[PDB]
RNA sequence: UCUAGAGUCCAUAUCAACAAUAGGGUUUACUGGAUCAGGACAUCCCGAUGGUGCAGCCGCUAUUAAAGGUUCGUUUGUUCAACGAUUAAAGUCCUCGUGAUCUGAGUUCAGACCGGAGUAAUCCAGGUCGGUUUCUAUCUACUUUAUUCCUCCCUGUACGAAAGGACAAGAGAAAUAAGGCCUACUUCACAAAGCGCCUUCUAAAUGAUAUCAUCUCAACUUAAUACCCACACCCACCCAAGAACAGGGUU
RNA sequence: UAAAAGGAACUCGGCAAAUCUUACCCCGCCUGUUUACCAAAAACAUCACCUCUAGCAUCACCAGUAUUAGAGGCACCGCCUCCUUAAAUAGGCUCCACGAGGGUUCAGCUGUCUCUUACUUUUAACCAGUGAAAUUGACCUGCCCGUGAGGCGGGCAUAACACAGCAA
RNA sequence: CUAUGUAGCAAAAUAGUGGGAAGAUUUAUAGGUAGAGGCGACAAACCUACCGAGCCUGGUGAUAGCUGGUUGUCCAAGAUAGA
RNA sequence: CGCAAUAGAUAUAGUACCGCAAGGGAAAGACAAGCAUAAUAUAGCAAGGACUAACCCCUAUACCUUCUGCAUAAUGAAUUAACU
């Protein structure tokens, strides 16, 4: 039975789980885009979001500083968190990271995933667009837009 | 949960009990179909190498909400025909003995304090 | 325990070729409508993703060559500029990572 | 089965001696326990009925009844027996029932000691201490078919020779079993659980063979619903659904 | 790893675990040695004591000589040649010290148990790679009753097929 | 002593709990004792994984009143006193 | 009226490899079974009588060896090829 347990089980125990997610999160803050196994990235996305939330409070706060000290291992990144990432998202109140699935890994055929922090300098991921607005179904729906707007 | 093989401290001034003895009183039987005994369930005790009927008047096991949860498994010695052997009780006894039927009227006429 | 009798080729064929053990035909493949390569719906075009990772790696090699050694995460944003692209009016005060090939058409 | 002998009178209220008719074994001298239990009734309890010498609950025997239940411990292990406390009860047997589910004692493994027999080696259907049986499931089969007790009214009527003391009908309280839940307590903490909570449905009347009579292997007349239930999808994500597959949701 | 109340009611036995105390009894004096791979012991050895044999050269005893050497028995030393439990088939020549020896008891402790529960790790189930072995007459491999049992007889049942369990 | 493991990591291990740990201790190195023999704080203990008597070659194709086997077609006669 | 690559020497070799050692001691070179093409459909020693028809109907207690006969009471055999 596992009803209502939101935390995956990975590594050699709870502690190794936190440490694995910590290394993933450090790599993400250092490079702003990493390809990792899908389940691990899905577990780490929440932590990266809340890390940006803690980083918005700013250097002066001590709780946020302790948290970013634990969750960043090469400390050169703590400046970045408080001076490049958190400032970058002064407008967005949520959803700072985008997560996609990518071709499975060559060796062990695992389910992969690229995760990145929105707005970085890197070449943009090939996001999937929706169908062009000029397609047949969209045109008929646009006609319905007009005809319903005039009636109402 | 006053079941078989549990130590209970007699609190009734115990004309019989309360005297030194290397053993301590133990419950050897509970007069309920199942073993567990709750308040008012009269049990049997091996005290001073003798067998004597008892009556539970408090236990460390949490009960319902509005009834007391003592910290010692308290018992009153009662004679076979229901008469309490002692003549006094000092430790508080719960007011949850005026409830569900049993030989409890005498045991309240002999105590002095409630909770 | 151990088997009491060999199992015949007939029983083994009714097990091995049962549908539950067959490989299912995938109903979710298609063609990248613009790029024109195969892809699953919920996954990135493999060829496009590879051509993106190549450029990301080249950019990162330049970044490493400029930062010198480890422990040098800058405290400012970064912008990457290809040949014949002066730093725009918005990118002053941001580190520049020069590259020596024409900007890819897919890089916006 | 004959009652024949008894029983303060009297075989039938009880033993019922011999025998007869029935079902069943007797091998030594000249295999338990845990786990799960399937089944019979020759019934321990609960249920229904007859007689009683029970004038009455209970007792006694007799018929019927196998849906349900049939406790925990001290000493010990040819497996029983004794003893304490209870209980409505602690039933008699078949399938050690069950060791590719687990354990112990043994009886028969090498070590050693004590007692008996022997010149000795050694024996002993003796007593002690110690002591290793491994298994990845191929096939079959299978994996979602409410009782009891106590208390109280009804009261101490009938029954009853005094004395004691009923049914039918209800109302509370507890446990157990099945099924389910997490508001509180408890172990814990997006949840799973119990020590907690909730629900459980053979005596008569008429009457012939035999005109009275006679309960009739005479005719003839009387003493479970509930639950499930939408033909045609399945890429992706989530899930109180889940081993995979399935199932619920994506407004 | 954690655990409500109870704390040995488990069990052959407090084995395991948690906690740290006490008292006695049997055997053996003690440290030691032993059945490499089921027995570590109450067996062997052991100081102490006793008995038997032996008057002596250059390869052991021994470059030794009766207070010596070899072979045996025994095992220092001193002393002689009714209670327990509620209940009980269990426990209760002197002789300190010691024992992973055997039996019993007090107190504590605890998931041993009343009565199980949660979480973690490995295993596990699925995807991908590599890939055994015992076993195997053939099998198109059902149930009940009888005979003497998947296969015979008489009844019953019965569309095919994976996957995970269980152990009649 | 318990649990895991039982084609196992291992033809006797692993984890914990344990006995000894200045001695009759433990141990590296070369030599010696050789099979009815050696050695043995006797357990029939050990002498290269299997010792109430090593291992290899030879006599040896040991012997076996015991077990197991014994190969084309077709026909015909064919069975239970006893010493 | 000797063998022709499981024979003939053990031999391509006393090599490889096993053993501390004595010692042991190989293999080989020039459309059989198993599968795929093509999974299965009530029922049962898997066949026979048949039938228009594959199944359906009726009949039908595997083989060797050992015990007086053995329902498989027990022993032996996964199966092909070569040698026996
Ligand atoms: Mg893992
Ligand atoms: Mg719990
Ligand atoms: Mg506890
Ligand atoms: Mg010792
Ligand atoms: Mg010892
Ligand atoms: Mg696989
Ligand atoms: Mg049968
Ligand atoms: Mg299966
Ligand atoms: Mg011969
Ligand atoms: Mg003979
Ligand atoms: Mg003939
Ligand atoms: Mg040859
Ligand atoms: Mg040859
Ligand atoms: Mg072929
Ligand atoms: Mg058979
Ligand atoms: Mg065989
Ligand atoms: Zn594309």
């Amino acid at each position: 039975i596992s009803h209502g347990r939101v935390f995956r089980r990975m590594g050699l125990g709870p502690e190794s789980r936190i440490h694995l997610l910590r290394n993933l999160l450090t790599g993400l803050v250092r490079h702003e885009r990493i390809e990792a196994p899908w389940a691990r990235v899905d577990e780490m996305r929440g932590y990266a979001e809340k890390l940006i939330d803690y980083g918005k409070l700013g250097d002066t706060n001590e709780r946020a500083m302790r948290m970013a000290d634990f969750w960043l291992t090469e400390k050169d990144l703590i400046p970045k968190l408080f001076q490049v990432l958190a400032p970058r998202y002064k407008d967005q109140t949520g959803g700072y990271t985008r997560m996609l699935q990518i071709p499975n890994r060559s060796l062990d055929r695992a389910k992969m995933a690229v995760i990145e922090y929105k707005g970085n300098c890197l070449p943009p991921l090939p996001l999937p667009r929706r169908d062009s607005h000029l397609t047949l179904l969209n045109q008929l729906l646009q006609g319905l837009r007009q005809d319903l707007r005039q009636s109402q | 949960a006053i079941q078989k093989m549990t130590r209970v401290r007699v609190v009734d001034n115990s004309a019989l009990g309360n005297s030194p003895y290397h053993r301590a009183p133990r419950c050897i039987h509970v007069y309920k179909k199942n073993g567990v005994g709750k308040v008012g369930d009269q049990i049997l005790l091996a005290i001073k190498g003798q067998k004597k009927k008892a009556l539970i008047v408090g236990h460390c096991m949490p009960g319902p909400r509005m009834t007391p949860r003592f910290d010692s498994n308290n018992v009153v010695l009662i004679e076979d025909n229901g008469n309490p052997v002692g003549t006094r009780i000092k430790t508080p006894i719960p007011t949850s003995l005026r409830k569900r039927e049993g030989e409890y009227s005498k045991v309240l006429a002999i105590a002095q304090n409630f909770v | 325990a151990a088997p009491k009798n060999r199992r015949t080729i007939e029983v083994n064929r009714c097990r091995r070729r049962n549908p539950q053990k067959l490989i299912k035909v995938k109903n979710n493949i298609d063609v990248c409508p613009e790029c024109g390569h195969l892809k699953q719906k919920h996954v990135l075009c493999a060829y496009c993703y590879e051509k993106v990772c190549k450029e990301t790696a080249e950019i990162r090699r330049q970044i490493g060559k400029q930062e010198g050694g480890p422990f040098k995460a800058p405290t400012i944003e970064t912008v990457v500029l290809y040949t014949g692209e002066t730093p725009s009016e918005q990118d002053q005060g941001k580190r520049i990572i020069e590259r020596d090939r024409k900007r890819p058409s897919w890089f916006t």
